[PDB]
RNA sequence: GGGAGAAGGCACGCUGAUAUGUAGGUGAGGUCCCUCGCGGAUGGAGCUGAAAUCAGUCGAAGAUACCAGCUGGCUGCAACUGUUUAUUAAAAACACAGCACUGUGCAAACACGAAAGUGGACGUAUACGGUGUGACGCCUGCCCGGUGCCGGAAGGUUAAU
RNA sequence: UUAGCUAGUAGGUGGGGUAACGGCUCACCUAGGCGACGAUCCCUAGCUGGUCUGAGAGGAUGACCAGCCACACUGGAACUGAGACACGGUCCAGACUCCUACGGGAGGCAGCAGUGGGGAAUAUUGCACAAUGGGCGCAAGCCUGAUGCAGCCAUGCCGCGUGUAUGAAGAAGGCCUUCGGGUUGUAAAGUACUUUCAGCGGGGAGGAAGGGAGUAAAGUUAAUACCUUUGCUCAUUGACGUUACCCGCAGAAGAAGCACCGGCUAACUCCGUGCCAGCAGCCGCGGUAAUACGGAGGGUGCAAGCGUUAAUCGGAAUUACUGGGCGUAAAGCGCACGCAGGCGGUUUGUUAAGUCAGAUGUGAAAUCCCCGGGCUCAACCUGGGAACUGCAUCUGAUACUGGCAAGCUUGAGUCUCGUAGAGGGGGGUAGAAUUCCAGGUGUAGCGGUGAAAUGCGUAGAGAUCUGGAGGAAUACCGGUGGCGAAGGCGGCCCCCUGGACGAAGACUGACGCUCAGGUGCGAAAGCGUGGGGAGCAAACAGGAUUAGAUACCCUGGUAGUCCACGCCGUAAACGAUGUCGACUUGGAGGUUGUGCCCUUGAGGCGUGGCUUCCGGAGCUAACGCGUUAAGUCGACCGCCUGGGGAGUACGGCCGCAAGGUUAAAACUCAAAUGAAUUGACGGGGGCCCGCACAAGCGGUGGAGCAUGUGGUUUAAUUCGAUGCAA
RNA sequence: AAUACGUUCCCGGGCCUUGUACACACCGCCCGUCACACCAUGGGAGUGGGUUGCAAAAGAAGUAGGUAGCUUAACCUUCGGGAGGGCGCUUACCACUUUGUGAUUCAUGACUGGGGUGAAGUCGUAACAAGGUAACCGUAGGGGAACCUGCGGUUGGAUCA
């Protein structure tokens, strides 16, 4: 690494990929649920974990994790995904919008209200 | 082989202080007599010495206090692979002031503050700790 | 090396100019030497003569007639050029260079001939006969029980005498 | 993982053309030009002033604002014109949309609004030329979807409000509790005080300078007309506008949420769950006391915002120029030669290219920054200043580097003379041994392992003596000894030959070092051609052991090993340590010279070269390396950026072939790794014991019974213990 | 009563040392075919799009060059016409369009080479201690698979009384 090295041939900088490439840099991309279905997670866990599978707008087909206690989607329904990787479920990286424009939030839910979409209670 | 006198006398200056020798010695040349005058002003060594009538041997006796080594650390900075020519804005000031950096001005070769106070700068040989 | 003329496309007549026939070829004179003659140099007259470019013009069509590749893609079989069922079969059959095995020490093995002899060969194991396979690349795996062939002559059976 | 490209192509001469030079365009000629300092080709991209980040060097990026370029449905072409090859112009062709009397016609929002569509996502089919600028006009004036403003949107930045004070009955109520109580909590109620902003009413600047009439003075002028300049009285010209701002009203009224609380990270307890529901940015939570999931109470942080996602930079010294690393963690080409390239000892002289310094031009303004001014403050607007780390020009200076010219001798090399050497290439030859053959003896076993067997043997083997034949390797010397650049090289002799090292001299006088591409050598295995073929021996067969044993072990045994020619170019090609060179305490040996001293006996005092072991400071993650460095340094080259996927695919070059070389991605995990430490374990070692084994006596397991258990059976056969240690 | 010669092995312990890829700590962790499912990746008879090179055909409007024809207000003119112009024809250049043929890139494609992840699946036990045949590197052959064997190399291998 001496500086006529560095001339002859240069120090090749760090480039790296996006760990969500279907989002296309789109903060919410708006997908219509082909199926929704459940997978046991990879160990040492043990749950049954919900996985819609939707095929994004740009044509991307991706599974995508469900939040929230419960849900109510199913086929035939656009839903928005939002990105964020669960870590257990081998190999889906997107999260659902909880409220957002056809899964609405979670049954008398009191706290965290934002981040699963449920009104103020009064 | 020898690819850099300076740094042949400057390794040598090292390695004598650090293996705790008191007179060292190397051939002698132009600019070692001019490096070796700026440290025998300043006061990194006790005396210098050039001895030979055709090619010479220069000669460097070096200081200690309470045992120690003088010169704590020396180094090159405009290496033959690699020259550093610095304007006078740019110039360094090694330690804080402490230590002294030899540059080569167009008025021979002087300590980095006589550059200062002569307003121009030159290249930068030494980094003398 | 090939494929390959791959495929596919353009120009093509006549007339004028360059050039009253060009480049090139041939070389008469004439001149000088000349070891003097069917000798050699500049010398280019005359003769012949492509081919190309530009312009003009004609026809519907300029290689105008006769002569004169159909081309491409995938695959089988055979390496190819060759040869054959004269006269229903020309091939995927036969051969082939190459590979291997085997026989043969020269009065060769082997064949044709009772035999002489001759081919082998006026050659001598890098040669010759026979057999199978059929360029080149990657390769040729297991079995000696059967039938052959080669080595044994210790033993059983064994002919003429 | 694009090495060739280029036919008007590079240049010339002549003509033409252009506002202008020019292959801009032609005729003819020359055969050139571009290229490893990346041509050509492919993919992406408007560029810049800047913006975000960063301490800085940089990284990303080009929204608004400003400059430049390009385009105006797609593809062309020219005209008019100063200026276009023309956004709202012409002509041609095309797709789309629309009108038709079917002959034909028309149109181009990437102008401002707006619509449909796409999208996660981005506004009104608003008012005015009052201001600034533009176009025309002598002007008045007209046009002005530029512009000034309004509407929308928490999109950002900034400012303000949701009261303030008093107030312990520490009220109730919630929640928790060791049932004392704590906490919500001075928080609420209460009593007193204020009215910012939103609402109600009143006053109201400034953005307005101009323009239009008339008059006075002057200038032209034959002219006190006309016109222009200078003043002078008049009504005057605002979309914003219900303006900025000021003043008065009445009342605590109309005004607080979001995320989080296991660590990182500020903030803890109860209840509901029970590997379910779920959380997650990483480590991990959840299996019956969950501070991690859901709810409550409490708190912490931000606050008219809070978060989740996306995207950049930082942290990331995790692409390192400032600022990394290479023995073992990923990383030194297998080794050498060497062109380009990079670097270059020492003395003088010149030049002054690089370097430095002053000045000049310049770096548009805006932004960034420093002082300042204004909008009540801030955001914002704005004056002056440096900066604009650059570029060029002039003028200097001469230390370093460079050029150029002359010198030196230490670096590098040449000669003279030896020494040491398994250095290489070619040809001879020697003995020991193995095997085969032939012959003699002589008799019943040989060979083999853990134990056997297949095998060889009554056709006379193995042992044994003689004569051959053949091929290969060279016992003892022999030693971490030597030589070679690396691979490697091992009996002796000859022929050819390279290299090293030592001594005194002499000589050339920077001729040096490293080296991308390029080339050469490169163990073994492998391949081709042709020989040889004793031993050994993959493949293969048979015998065993085994559960099976396609293995180890045994009996055989073909490639191959070997010789000559080639090809392959790989190894744990190892010192896991690139080459060169300098400097830095020592000891022990070995090897090979050499100087001296009396070799006064097989000594002693030094200097070289080469080589193995211990070790110091130093270094190192530790181990360890340690004058042969992994110490302190310098020059040049190679290489690494998490583990797999993978030194693999594809593509290229090479190869007859096996394959070599160059060499990624998708995915997937939160680790893979190096050194050392404590244990444990070993069919590792050493030492030692024990009824462990040995040496002995007796017993169970066989039979019958007692008793406990596992199973079955049942209405219950209660429950618990279940390796030793039930 | 019997027997103890002794430590060669048998298991269980104790201490030092060494090696380690093991720490619920060898009853440890670990490697590869096979069977099923899923994902991505290459080859794949091909097939369909995008872009683009080449060689060519092509010729709307426009310009520039020429010209038989028709025609024309500005100049000369003897009034005859002359110059010059316009239209028209034509040649040059060029767009749309057309054929042929490659180059690249994306999608798709029965089937397949390998790779990765999975619930107590099947067959083994190759590696880590001398891992029970020391491992490993290269290369070749073989084999259900770890791997075994040949030839050469390395210590990053263990025991040294
Ligand atoms: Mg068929
Ligand atoms: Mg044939
Ligand atoms: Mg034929
Ligand atoms: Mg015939
Ligand atoms: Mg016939
Ligand atoms: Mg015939
Ligand atoms: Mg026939
Ligand atoms: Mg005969
Ligand atoms: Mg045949
Ligand atoms: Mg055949
Ligand atoms: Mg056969
Ligand atoms: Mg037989
Ligand atoms: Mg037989
Ligand atoms: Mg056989
Ligand atoms: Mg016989
Ligand atoms: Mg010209
Ligand atoms: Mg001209
Ligand atoms: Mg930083
Ligand atoms: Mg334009
Ligand atoms: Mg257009
Ligand atoms: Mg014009
Ligand atoms: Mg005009
Ligand atoms: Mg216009
Ligand atoms: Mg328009
Ligand atoms: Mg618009
Ligand atoms: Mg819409
Ligand atoms: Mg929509
Ligand atoms: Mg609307
Ligand atoms: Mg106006
Ligand atoms: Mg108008
Ligand atoms: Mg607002
Ligand atoms: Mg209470
Ligand atoms: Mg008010
Ligand atoms: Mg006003
Ligand atoms: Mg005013
Ligand atoms: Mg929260
Ligand atoms: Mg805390
Ligand atoms: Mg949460
Ligand atoms: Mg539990
Ligand atoms: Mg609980
Ligand atoms: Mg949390
Ligand atoms: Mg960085
Ligand atoms: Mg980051
Ligand atoms: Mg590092
Ligand atoms: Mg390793
Ligand atoms: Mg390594
Ligand atoms: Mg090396
Ligand atoms: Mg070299
Ligand atoms: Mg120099
Ligand atoms: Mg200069
Ligand atoms: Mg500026
Ligand atoms: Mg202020
Ligand atoms: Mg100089
Ligand atoms: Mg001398
Ligand atoms: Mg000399
Ligand atoms: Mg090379
Ligand atoms: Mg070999
Ligand atoms: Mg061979
Ligand atoms: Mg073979
Ligand atoms: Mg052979
Ligand atoms: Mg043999
Ligand atoms: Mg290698
Ligand atoms: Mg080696
Ligand atoms: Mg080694
Ligand atoms: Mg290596
Ligand atoms: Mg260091
Ligand atoms: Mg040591
Ligand atoms: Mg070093
Ligand atoms: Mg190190
Ligand atoms: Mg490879
Ligand atoms: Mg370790
Ligand atoms: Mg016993
Ligand atoms: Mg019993
Ligand atoms: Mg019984
Ligand atoms: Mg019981
Ligand atoms: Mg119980
Ligand atoms: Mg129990
Ligand atoms: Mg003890
Ligand atoms: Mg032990
Ligand atoms: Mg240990
Ligand atoms: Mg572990
Ligand atoms: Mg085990
Ligand atoms: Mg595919
Ligand atoms: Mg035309
Ligand atoms: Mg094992
Ligand atoms: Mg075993
Ligand atoms: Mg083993
Ligand atoms: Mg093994
Ligand atoms: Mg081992
Ligand atoms: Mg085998």
């Amino acid at each position: 690494a001496t500086v006529n090295q560095l001339v002859r041939k240069p120090r090749a900088r760090k480039v790296a990929k996006s760990n969500v490439p279907a989002l296309e840099a789109c903060p919410q991309k708006r997908g219509v649920c082909t199926r929704v279905y459940t997978t046991t997670p990879k160990k040492p866990n043990s749950a049954l974990r919900k996985v819609c599978r939707v095929r994004l707008t740009n044509g991307f087909e991706v599974t995508s994790y469900i939040g929230g206690e419960g849900h109510n989607l199913q086929e035939h329904s656009v839903i928005l995904i939002r990105g964020g990787r669960v870590k257990d479920l081998p190999g889906v990286r997107y999260h659902t919008v909880r409220g957002a424009l056809d899964c609405s939030g979670v049954k008398d839910r009191k706290q965290a209200r934002s981040k699963y979409g449920v009104k103020r209670p009064k | 082989s020898m690819q850099d006198p300076i740094a042949d006398m400057l390794t040598r200056i090292r390695n004598g202080q650090a293996a705790n020798k008191a007179a060292v010695t190397m051939p002698s040349s132009k600019l070692k007599v001019a490096i070796a005058n700026v440290l025998k002003e300043e006061g990194f060594i006790e005396d210098f010495k050039v001895e030979g009538d055709t090619k010479p041997e220069l000669e460097l006796t070096l200081k200690y206090f309470q045992g120690k080594a003088v010169v704590e650390s020396i180094q090159r900075v405009s290496r033959p692979g690699l020259r550093i020519y610095k304007r006078k804005d740019e110039l360094p000031k090694v330690m804080a002031g402490l230590g002294i950096a030899v540059v080569s001005t167009s008025k021979g070769v002087m300590t980095d503050r006589a550059a200062r106070q002569a307003g121009l700068g030159g290249e930068i040989i030494c980094y003398v700790a």
